[PDB]
C-alpha cells in the first residue's frame, strides 16, 4: 500500500488546512526558545516599593502552602501549580 | 358554561369569526382578587388565533361574544380551564378564572 | 519498640495462647511458628479518648434499664439524674467545632483531631445506645402528666435533658459524611418527631447538618416528608431557618434533584396563603 | 516544596515529579541554610507522611523487564499503518523503564539532602526521634538497587547466547546504569562524612 | 472470642491494650523478659 | 405595606431575603418548567422596576439581581461558557479576509471586528398561562426577555454608576459600596458571555473600564475598591484576554488556506515540469519519493522543513518568514502602557503591592491572568488541539450536531430520574444519523464527546437502575470504535476503568472494552498484563455461585455460573487472536493464570469427565422439568460455556512455525495443553448427530447446535493436527460423514446452521488433508 497513496493536489482544501496547523505546530511554534522566567520572577520580588507587609511573591507561595494543607482525601492536579514550579525553578 | 358582564363595549358591528386574528390585551385573576397573569405589563399584547384550540376553551367561547373594543370581566367555571389537575405550581386543581379582557382589532 | 518480636504464655499453666479473619485465639500447649509479633506504640490523644467510652457505656446502660424497670407500671431505685445532666454537658465541649476567628493553617490540626474522635464514637456503637435513651424518654408526650410514672421531683428535668440529647447528635454528625450516611435508612424516625412541641429546635437543626453532608440520604424521600416539612413552617411562624433546609434539599455538590424540585413547587406557590 | 511531598500520600503524578524539579534546584549545589531551614521545619511540626509519602514512592520504580521488552520489539517491527495513517513512534515508546527520569530525579533530591557533610541529617535519615514510628530511608535505598542487580543481570543472561548487540537493546543498557550512577552516588552521600 | 483482623480495624479503638503489671508500686518502671503482668482491653474493661 | 419599610424592620428583611434564596435555588441549573412557573409570583415589570431603585435595603438589591439571572439567563448562559473554548472556522470569503493588525504594526481592540467560528443560537420562548396542557414532552425552554432594551439598560446603570463614586456621597445606593458595584457587575459579564452588545458597545465599555488608553475623565481601575468588587472584574478582565486569543486563531487559521492553496498549485507545477523529462536515471526515485511515495502528512512536513534538502522555492519561502514575524509580534514577544498585556499586568501586580489580599479565590484568579500574558505562546499552544477547519457547505448540519450535543452536556449535572432519560435517547440517536459524525473523526475526540457519554453511563451504573439508556449508550460507544485507527486508541485507555464494571438481554459495557481490542495486533501487544488477572479473577467470581437473576425465575442454584463465563470468554478470544493468526506474547501469559486457579474450569474439571458432563447436558435439554422453571434456557447454556472455553484452548495454541524452531515455550505450552483436555475425548464430542427439519422444526435455543461442534473441528487442527492415515479417515467416518450427507438432505433455518458449520470449519480441514 507504500504506492497507491494520494499526492497533495487532489485533496479538499479544507482538509490541506487540518493538517497544516499539525506540522505548523510541532516544526515552528514548539521549536522557538523564550525565557521569559528570569525577569517575572524579579518585579514579583522587587515589589515591596511602597510609601512587615508581604511583597507579592510571599503572597504567591503562603497561597499554595494553604492549598497543601486542607485536609482533604487525596491531592488533585492543579495546573496552575504546574506552570509556576518550573517558572520558579 | 361561562358568563360575561361587561364592562365598557365598543363598535358591536363586528364578532370573532373563522379564519382571523385575535389581538388580547388581557390580565388574570383568582378568585380572591390574587391576581397572577397581566400581558399588559410586559407591552405585549397577547396574540392568539381563532379556532386552533391553543388557548384554553373558557377564554375561547368567551371571546366569542366580545366585539371589537369590547372590554368585560368575564368569568370561568372549573370545568373549562384546569378542571382537576391545575396548572402545576401556579394554581391550584378546582379554581374559577376571573378575567379582564379587551381586545384591540383585527376581530 | 519496633524490635522487640516477642510472645506471651500463661505462666500459671505454660500454655501458649494461639490461633486456629476470625482466627479465634486459645491457649495451646504445642507452641508454633506463628507466636512471634513486635508491639508498637498508640498516641496520646485517643489514649485519652478510649477511657471515657467505658465510663459511659457503663453509665448509660444504668440509666437505660432503670428507666425501664417502671415502663408500664405506674407509681401511687432511682435514677442517676444528676450524674447524666453533668456527663452531657462536657460531651458538647469535648466535640466543639474550631471558630472562625483561628489562624487556618493551625485550625486543621483542631479540625483533624475532631473528625477522628468523632467517627471513633460512631465505630463503638454510641449511636444505637443515644437513639435508644431518647425513644424511651419521648414516650411521654406532656411534661409531668406522663413523667406521673416516676415523681414529680424526678419530673422537672425531663424537659431539659431531652434538649441535650439532641444537641449531642448535632456535635458528632456535623461534618461527618461517614456518619451522615447511617440515616438513610431511618429517615423516618426524625421526622416522626419534628413537631414535638418540646425542644422544637433541637431536631430541627439534626436534620439540618445530615441534610448537607450526605447526599445519599437526598433521593429517597417522597412527598409524604415534604408536607410534614412545610406543616412545621406553618405551624412555627415565618422560622427563618427552615428556608435554609428548603434549599439544602434541592441541590447538592452542583447535582440537582429534579424529581423533588418540582415537589416543593406544588405544595407552596399555589396556596398563596 | 516539603508540604507538597507529604500531602501526595505516595502517587506518582505529575505534581510530585513537577514540584521535585523546584526541590533539586533550591537545594542544588549544595546549600546549606536551605537545609538547616528543612530540618528544623520537619522535626518539630513532627508530621509523619513526609517520610510515608517518599516510602511508597520508592517501591514504586521501575526496573528492567524482559517481558515488556520483546512487546516492544513486535511493536517495532511495523513502520506505517494503512490508509495513509502516520504511525506515533515515542508515544508510548519506551514502554520499559518509562519512569526513569522520575526516579533519577528522587534519589538527586534526597543526595543533596544531605550533601555538604550534614552530620544532623545523616543521623536522621535512618531514624527519627521524636516521630512516633521510624523510618530507615537509608534501608530502604538498599532494597532498591537490590532490584537492580537482578534486573540487569536477567538482561545479561538473555544477551549471554548471540553474537553482538543491536541498537534498541544497547540504548536500553546505557538507561539502566545511568540511574544505577545515581543511587551509588546517593548511597555515598549518607557515609561520607564519617 | 478474640481474633486477628486487617487492615481498617489497626487505627480504629477496638484493637487497643493496656499493660497491667502486678504489684502497684513502681508500676511505671521500665519492662523485661520475665516480668508478670495483665492484658486488659481498654474498652471493655476485661482481662484475658 | 410599602417594600422601603424594609430597611428597619429588620426581622421580615432577613425572613424574605431567604425567601429569595428559595426561588433562585427551586430552578436551579435549568429547570426551564419551573422558571416559567414562578415568572408568576414575580412578573417581569416589577422584576426591572426594583433593578434600579435606588433606597432598596441591602441584600434585597443583590437578592433580584441574583434571582433574574436565574430565571432568565444562566440556562443559555451555560450553554455557551462549554463552548467558547472549542473553536470550528468555516470558509466564508469573509474569514478569507483577516489579519492580525488592523490595516492602516500598531494593536487593534479585543472584541471589536469579525468573528467567524460557529455557535449555536439561544431559542428563548415567552411565557403565557392560557395554554392548553399538552396530555414524555419534547423539552421546555426559558422564558424570554425583551434584550434589545436590557442591554441599553445596563450601560447607562453603570454610567452614572461610576462617576458617583467619584463624588464620594456617604449614602452609597444600597447601603455600601459593595452593594453598589456587586449586582451591576456581574450582570454585565453575563450579558458580555452572551455575546449580545454590540461592537460599539464593547467601545463604550472599555472607555469606562480604561479611558486613558482604549481612546481611537475618572477610571473604573483608578478607584479604591474593596475584595468583592475586584474579583468582579477578574471575571470581567477574563473575558477581554479570550478574545485576543480568539482573534488570533480565526487569523492563524484564515492564513493557511490564503497559503496553500497558493501551494497546492506549486506540487501541480512541480510534478508537470517532472513526469515527461528524460534527465537522469537513478536520482530520479530521489524524486519520486513524494508524489506517490510518501503520505500527505509526512508530504508537508518536509515541504514545511526550511528554518535556519528542500523543494521549495525562495519566493513563496519569504511570505511565511512575514507572517511567522508578525505573530510572535503580536503576542508578547518585543523581537528584537499602549496595550493591553502592558496593562493588565500593571494593575495585577500594584494591587498586591498596596494590600494583602485575604480573599483566597481572588489571588487563584489574580496570578492566573498575569500568567496568561506573559507565556502567550503557551496560552496559544494548548488551544491548538480544539481548532478545526471545516468547507462551508457542511456548516447547516454541524450546528445541528452541535446544539444537539450541548443537550447532552447539560445533563452531566442533573441527577437521573425518568423523564429526561428519555431525552438523551434520541440526543444520541440523532447524533447516529448526523452525516458529519461520520465523516469527521478527529473532531468528535476534540470535542471530547466519548468522554461526556462516557461518565453518564457510569452515574446511573455507580443492583442495576435503568437498563434503557445502558443498552443504548453503550452501543453508541461501540459504533463509535468502528470509525477509525485512532478513535479505537482514545477509547483504548479508559478499559482500566470499564474491567471495573462487569457486573441483562442486549448490549453492555463490557462489550465496548472487547470492541476496543479488536483487529488491533499493535493494541494487543501493548495491552498490560496488570489487566487480565482481574479478568480471570472475574471468571472465578462466575466458577463458585450461581446470579441471583437466574434464582429470580426459581432455576435450580448450581455452584458455578454458565452464562457468566459467555460473557467473560467471548472477551479473551478477542484478546490473544488478530486477523487470523495467534499472538504468542498473549497467549503464553494467559494459560498461566487461568491454571493457577483451577476454579476457572468447571466441577467436571477437577473430578468428573467431559463426555460425562456433555451427555448429562443433553439430557437436560430434554427433560423440561430437570431444567430450570422466558427467552434463558439452563442446558443450553451448560454446553455453551464449556464449548467456549475451548476454542480460546484452541487459539492459544502456538502457531506451527514456531514448532520447527524448537523453541522451549512453545512445545511446553503444547506440552499442558495436549495434557488437560484428552483426544479421545474430543472424538466423543464430534460424533454427535442431531434432528433434522425438512424442506416441524426444533427450537434451537435450548438445544444442541453445532456452534458447539465447529470450537472442536478448531481445536483438533491446532495443537493435535492430522499426521497419519488412519487416524483420519477413523475420525472422518465417524465425525463428518453422518452429518454432510444428512446435511446434504436439504438441497431454511437449521441449515443455515448447518452449512457454514461445514463450509468454514471442516471443509478447510479437508482441503489441508488433501495429498
Amino acid at each position: 500500500a507504500c504506492f497507491r497513496m494520494t499526492p497533495l493536489y487532489n485533496l479538499p482544501t479544507h482538509r490541506a488546512c487540518n493538517m497544516f496547523l499539525e506540522s505548523y505546530k510541532a516544526a515552528w511554534i514548539l521549536t522557538e526558545d523564550h525565557s521569559f522566567e528570569d525577569r517575572m520572577i524579579d518585579d514579583l520580588s522587587k515589589a515591596g516599593e511602597q510609601e512587615k507587609k508581604p511583597d507579592p511573591l510571599h503572597q504567591l507561595v503562603l497561597h499554595f502552602s494553604r492549598t497543601a494543607l486542607t485536609e482533604k482525601s487525596k491531592l488533585d492536579e492543579d495546573y496552575l501549580y504546574m506552570a509556576y514550579a518550573d517558572i520558579m525553578a | 358554561g361561562v358568563e360575561i358582564e361587561t364592562i365598557s363595549p365598543g363598535d358591536g358591528r363586528t364578532f370573532p369569526k373563522k379564519g382571523q386574528t385575535c389581538v388580547v390585551h388581557y390580565t388574570g385573576m383568582l378568585q380572591n382578587g390574587k391576581k397572577f397573569d397581566s400581558s399588559r405589563d410586559r407591552n405585549k399584547p397577547f396574540k392568539f388565533r381563532i379556532g386552533k384550540q391553543e388557548v384554553i376553551k373558557g377564554f375561547e367561547e368567551g371571546a366569542a361574544q366580545m366585539s371589537l373594543g369590547q372590554r368585560a370581566k368575564l368569568t370561568c367555571t372549573p370545568d373549562v380551564a384546569y378542571g382537576a389537575t391545575g396548572h402545576p405550581g401556579v394554581i391550584p386543581p378546582n379554581a374559577t378564572l376571573i378575567f379582564d379582557v379587551e381586545l384591540l382589532n383585527l376581530e | 519498640y519496633g524490635e522487640s518480636l516477642c510472645f506471651v504464655q500463661h505462666v500459671a499453666s505454660g500454655l501458649w495462647l494461639t490461633y486456629a479473619l476470625k482466627k479465634k485465639a486459645i491457649l495451646h500447649q504445642e507452641g508454633h511458628m506463628d507466636d512471634a509479633l513486635f508491639l508498637t506504640r498508640c498516641q496520646q490523644e485517643e489514649s485519652q479518648a478510649a477511657r471515657m467510652i467505658h465510663s459511659t457505656a457503663g453509665l448509660y446502660n444504668q440509666f437505660i434499664k432503670g428507666l425501664d424497670s417502671f415502663s408500664g407500671k405506674p407509681r401511687g431505685p432511682a435514677l442517676p439524674i444528676e450524674a447524666v445532666i453533668l456527663s452531657l454537658q462536657d460531651l458538647i465541649g469535648y466535640f466543639e467545632p474550631p471558630s472562625e476567628e483561628l489562624q487556618h493553617e493551625e485550625k486543621q490540626s483542631k479540625l483533624r483531631s475532631l473528625r477522628n474522635r468523632q467517627s471513633l464514637f460512631q465505630e463503638e456503637g454510641m449511636l444505637s445506645l443515644v437513639l435508644n435513651c431518647i425513644d424511651r424518654l419521648n414516650v411521654y408526650t406532656t411534661a409531668a402528666h406522663f413523667a406521673e410514672y416516676a415523681g414529680e421531683e424526678a419530673a422537672e428535668s425531663w424537659k431539659e435533658i431531652v434538649n441535650l440529647l439532641y444537641e449531642l447528635l448535632a456535635s458528632l454528625i456535623r461534618g461527618n459524611r461517614a456518619n451522615c450516611a447511617l440515616f438513610s435508612t431511618n429517615l423516618d424516625w426524625v421526622v416522626s418527631k419534628l413537631d414535638r412541641l418540646e425542644a422544637s429546635s433541637g431536631i430541627l437543626e439534626v436534620l439540618y447538618c445530615v441534610l448537607i453532608e450526605s447526599p445519599e440520604v437526598l433521593n429517597i424521600i417522597q412527598e409524604n416528608h415534604i408536607k410534614s416539612i412545610i406543616s412545621l413552617l406553618d405551624k412555627h411562624g415565618r422560622n427563618h431557618k427552615v428556608l435554609d433546609v428548603l434549599c439544602s434539599l434541592c441541590v447538592c455538590n452542583g447535582v440537582a434533584v429534579r424529581s423533588n424540585q418540582d415537589l416543593i413547587t406544588e405544595n407552596l406557590l399555589p396556596g398563596r396563603e | 516544596v516539603l508540604q507538597m511531598i507529604s500531602a501526595c500520600k505516595g502517587e506518582t503524578g505529575a505534581m510530585v515529579s513537577s514540584t521535585l524539579k523546584l526541590g533539586i534546584s533550591i537545594l542544588n549545589g549544595g546549600n546549606a541554610e536551605v537545609q538547616q531551614k528543612m530540618l528544623d521545619y520537619l522535626k518539630d511540626k513532627k508530621e509523619v507522611g513526609f517520610f510515608q509519602s517518599i516510602q511508597a514512592l520508592m517501591q514504586t520504580c521501575s526496573v528492567l523487564d524482559l517481558n515488556a521488552f520483546e512487546r516492544q520489539n513486535k511493536a517495532e517491527g511495523l513502520g506505517m499503518v494503512n490508509e495513509d495513517g502516520t504511525v506515533i513512534n515515542r508515544q508510548n515508546g519506551e514502554k520499559v523503564m518509562a519512569d526513569d527520569e522520575f526516579t533519577q530525579d528522587l534519589f538527586r533530591f534526597l543526595q543533596l539532602l544531605c550533601e555538604g557533610h550534614n552530620n544532623d541529617f545523616q543521623n536522621y535519615l535512618r531514624t527519627q526521634t521524636g516521630n512516633t514510628t521510624t523510618i530507615n530511608i537509608i534501608i530502604c535505598t538498599v532494597d532498591y538497587l537490590l532490584r537492580l542487580q537482578e534486573s540487569i543481570s536477567d538482561f545479561y543472561w538473555y544477551y549471554s547466547g548471540k553474537d553482538v548487540i543491536e541498537e534498541q537493546g544497547k540504548r536500553n543498557f546505557s538507561k539502566a546504569m545511568s540511574v544505577a550512577k545515581q543511587v551509588f552516588n546517593s548511597l555515598t552521600e549518607y557515609i561520607q562524612g564519617p | 472470642l478474640v481474633y486477628y483482623e486487617g487492615g481498617a480495624v489497626c487505627t480504629h479503638a477496638r484493637s487497643l491494650w493496656r499493660l497491667e503489671p502486678l504489684r502497684i508500686s513502681w508500676s511505671g518502671s521500665h519492662l523485661r523478659w520475665g516480668q508478670p503482668l495483665r492484658i486488659r482491653h481498654v474498652t471493655t474493661g476485661r482481662y484475658l | 405595606m410599602d417594600i422601603l419599610e424594609l430597611s428597619e424592620r429588620l426581622d421580615l428583611q432577613r425572613f424574605h431575603s431567604h425567601t429569595l434564596r428559595l426561588y433562585r435555588a427551586v430552578c436551579a441549573l435549568g429547570n426551564n418548567r419551573v422558571a416559567h412557573a414562578l415568572c408568576s409570583h414575580v412578573d417581569q415589570a416589577q422584576l426591572l422596576h426594583a433593578l434600579e431603585d435606588a433606597h432598596l435595603p441591602g441584600p434585597l438589591r443583590a437578592g433580584y439581581y441574583d434571582l433574574l439571572i436565574s430565571i432568565h439567563l444562566e440556562s443559555a448562559c451555560r450553554s455557551r461558557r462549554s463552548m467558547l473554548s472549542e473553536y470550528i472556522v468555516p470558509l466564508t470569503p469573509e474569514t478569507r479576509a483577516i489579519t492580525l493588525f488592523p490595516p492602516g504594526r500598531r494593536h487593534g481592540l479585543p472584541g471589536v471586528g469579525v468573528t467567524t467560528s460557529l455557535r449555536p443560537p439561544h431559542h428563548f420562548s415567552p411565557p403565557c398561562f392560557v395554554a392548553a396542557l399538552p396530555a414524555e414532552a419534547p423539552a421546555r425552554l426559558s422564558p424570554a426577555i425583551p434584550l434589545e432594551a436590557l442591554r441599553d439598560k445596563a450601560l447607562r446603570m453603570l454610567g452614572e454608576a461610576v462617576r458617583d463614586g467619584g463624588q464620594h456621597a456617604r449614602d452609597p445606593v444600597g447601603g455600601s459600596v459593595e452593594f453598589q458595584f456587586v449586582p451591576v457587575l456581574k450582570l454585565v459579564s453575563t450579558l458580555l458571555v452572551m455575546g449580545i452588545f454590540g461592537d460599539e458597545d464593547v467601545k463604550q465599555i472599555l472607555k469606562m473600564i480604561e479611558p486613558e488608553v482604549f481612546t481611537e475623565e475618572e477610571g473604573l481601575l483608578q478607584m479604591k475598591l474593596p475584595e468583592s468588587v475586584k474579583l468582579q472584574m477578574c471575571n470581567l478582565l477574563e473575558y477581554f484576554c479570550d478574545q485576543e486569543l480568539q482573534h488570533r486563531v480565526e487569523s492563524l487559521a484564515a492564513f493557511a488556506e490564503r497559503y496553500v492553496d497558493k501551494l497546492q498549485a506549486n506540487q501541480r507545477s512541480r510534478y508537470a515540469l517532472l513526469m515527461r523529462a528524460f534527465t537522469m536515471s537513478a536520482a530520479e526515485t530521489a524524486r519520486r519519493t513524494r508524489e506517490f511515495r510518501s503520505p500527505p502528512q509526512e508530504q508537508i512536513n518536509m515541504l514545511l522543513h526550511f528554518k535556519d534538502d528542500c523543494p521549495l522555492p525562495e519566493d513563496i519561502r519569504q511570505d511565511l518568514q512575514d507572517f511567522h514575524q508578525d505573530l510572535l509580534a503580536h503576542c508578547g514577544i518585543q523581537l528584537e502602557p499602549q496595550s493591553l498585556q502592558e496593562l493588565v499586568s500593571h494593575m495585577v501586580v500594584r494591587w498586591a503591592q498596596e494590600d494583602y489580599v485575604q480573599s483566597p479565590e481572588l489571588v487563584r484568579a489574580m496570578f492566573s491572568l498575569l500568567h496568561r500574558q506573559y507565556d502567550g505562546l503557551g496560552e496559544l499552544l494548548r488551544a491548538l488541539p480544539r481548532a478545526y477547519t471545516i468547507s462551508p457547505s457542511s456548516v447547516e448540519d454541524t450546528m445541528s450536531l452541535l446544539e444537539c450535543l450541548g443537550q447532552i452536556r447539560s445533563l452531566l449535572i442533573v441527577q437521573m430520574g425518568p423523564q429526561e432519560e428519555n431525552l438523551m435517547i434520541q440526543s444520541i440517536g440523532n447524533i447516529m444519523n448526523n452525516k458529519v459524525f461520520y465523516q469527521h473523526p478527529n473532531l468528535m475526540r476534540a470535542l471530547g464527546m466519548h468522554e461526556t457519554v462516557m461518565e453518564v453511563m457510569v452515574n446511573v451504573l455507580g443492583e442495576i437502575r435503568f437498563p434503557k439508556m445502558v443498552t443504548s449508550c453503550c452501543r453508541f460507544l461501540c459504533y463509535f470504535c468502528r470509525i477509525s485507527r485512532q478513535n479505537q486508541r482514545s477509547m483504548f485507555d479508559h478499559l482500566s476503568y470499564l474491567l471495573e464494571n462487569s457486573g441483562m438481554q442486549g448490549s453492555t459495557p463490557l462489550d465496548v472494552a472487547a470492541a476496543s481490542v479488536i483487529d488491533n495486533n499493535e493494541l494487543a501487544l501493548a495491552l498490560q498484563e496488570q489487566d487480565l488477572e482481574k479478568v480471570v479473577s472475574y471468571l472465578a467470581g462466575c466458577g463458585l455461585q450461581s446470579c441471583p437473576m437466574l434464582l429470580a425465575k426459581g432455576y435450580p442454584d448450581i455452584g458455578w455460573n454458565p452464562c457468566g463465563g459467555e460473557r467473560y470468554l467471548d472477551f479473551l478470544r478477542f484478546a490473544v487472536f488478530v486477523n487470523g493468526e495467534s499472538v504468542e506474547e498473549n497467549a503464553n501469559v494467559v494459560v498461566r493464570l487461568l491454571i493457577r486457579k483451577p476454579e476457572c474450569f468447571g466441577p467436571a474439571l477437577r473430578g468428573s469427565g467431559l463426555l460425562a458432563a456433555i451427555e448429562e447436558a443433553i439430557r437436560i435439554s430434554e427433560d423440561p422439568a430437570r431444567d430450570g422453571p422466558n427467552r434463558v434456557h439452563l442446558g443450553h447454556a451448560i454446553m455453551s460455556f464449556y464449548a467456549a472455553l475451548i476454542d480460546l484452548l484452541g487459539r492459544c495454541a502456538p502457531e506451527m512455525h514456531l514448532i520447527q524452531a524448537g523453541k522451549g515455550e512453545a512445545l511446553r505450552i503444547r506440552a499442558i495443553l495436549r495434557s488437560l483436555v484428552p483426544l479421545d475425548d474430543l472424538v466423543g464430542i464430534i460424533s454427535l448427530p442431531l434432528q433434522i427439519p425438512t424442506l416441524v422444526q426444533p427450537k434451537m435455543s435450548a438445544s444442541f447446535v453445532p456452534d458447539h461442534k465447529a470450537s472442536m473441528v478448531l481445536f483438533l487442527d491446532r495443537v493435535y493436527g492430522i499426521e497419519n492415515q488412519d487416524f483420519l479417515l477413523h475420525v472422518l467416518d465417524v465425525g463428518f460423514l453422518p452429518d454432510m450427507r444428512a446435511a446434504a438432505s436439504l438441497d431454511t433455518e437449521m441449515a443455515l446452521a448447518l452449512n457454514r458449520y461445514l463450509c468454514l470449519a471442516v471443509l478447510p480441514l479437508i482441503t489441508k488433508c488433501a495429498p
